[PDB]
């Protein structure tokens, strides 16, 4: 699984 | 549909002014903040090999497209329900209603309300939407694909936002307004009005990317 961006 | 089409033509129209080779580019003159977009794709999790694609929107409003191609929103109000089947028809439930049919896709709507809400960052934290209409349903998530290089996402509205993995950029792309907004490397944001970018030009970052663009409106139309 891809998540989009991470908070950071 | 025609809203596909319609984008279509409007990027070929701009890509053919090229617009980088200008002796005076002006896209500061081509600006419209009155065409900020209503909704867009802020928060999204790819798990497709199991359920689906889950996202948020601008508004708390969660959806997931699965994998049998049914749909299910939860709205930004934490309780109203919205569910379209592969077909197309609309059912509208609630969470405080027990509909049993959906009760293992709800668990699932929730797992990835959850997690985005837990790991992700909410894109677009510094644009004020534009209002919407009053008793304005939610569009759904029609088609998305993800590639190396970038993820597409088209929603029922016509909407189409282009996101580059690499370079950080968003590209949201509404063939109602005629407009692109851009999102910098730096998360800075700026609305261009699509027939003005054929007058003034752009710089390459911008002119680079709806080109690229248009070749991906192309494979959701190819499909």
């Amino acid at each position: 699984h891809y998540p989009s961006t991470t908070a950071l | 549909e025609c809203h596909l089409s319609d984008l279509l033509q409007q990027l070929t129209s701009v890509n053919a002014s090229k617009p980088s080779e200008r002796g005076l580019v002006r896209q500061e003159e081509a600006e419209d903040p009155a065409c900020i977009p209503i909704f867009w794709v802020s928060k999204w999790v790819d798990y497709s090999d199991k359920y689906g694609l889950g996202y948020q929107l601008c508004d708390n409003s969660v959806g997931v497209l699965f994998n049998d191609s049914t749909r299910l929103i939860l709205y930004n109000d934490g309780d109203s329900l919205q569910y379209i089947e592969r077909d197309g028809t609309e059912s509208y439930l609630t969470v405080s209603s027990h509909p049993n049919s959906l009760m293992k896709k709800i668990t699932l709507l929730n797992y990835f309300r959850n997690y985005m809400s837990e790991h992700l960052l909410k894109a677009g934290a510094n644009i004020t939407p534009r209002e919407g209409d009053e008793l304005a349903r939610l569009p759904y998530l029609r088609t998305w694909f993800r590639t190396r290089s970038a993820i597409i996402l088209h929603l029922s509205n016509g909407t189409v936002q282009i996101n580059f993995f690499q370079d950080h950029t968003k590209l949201i792309l509404c063939p109602l307004m005629a407009a692109v907004t851009y999102i910098n490397e730096k998360r800075d944001f700026q609305t261009y009005r699509l027939s003005l970018l054929e007058e003034y030009g752009c710089c390459k970052e911008l002119a680079s990317r709806l080109r690229y663009a248009r070749t991906m409106v192309d494979k959701l139309l190819s499909s």
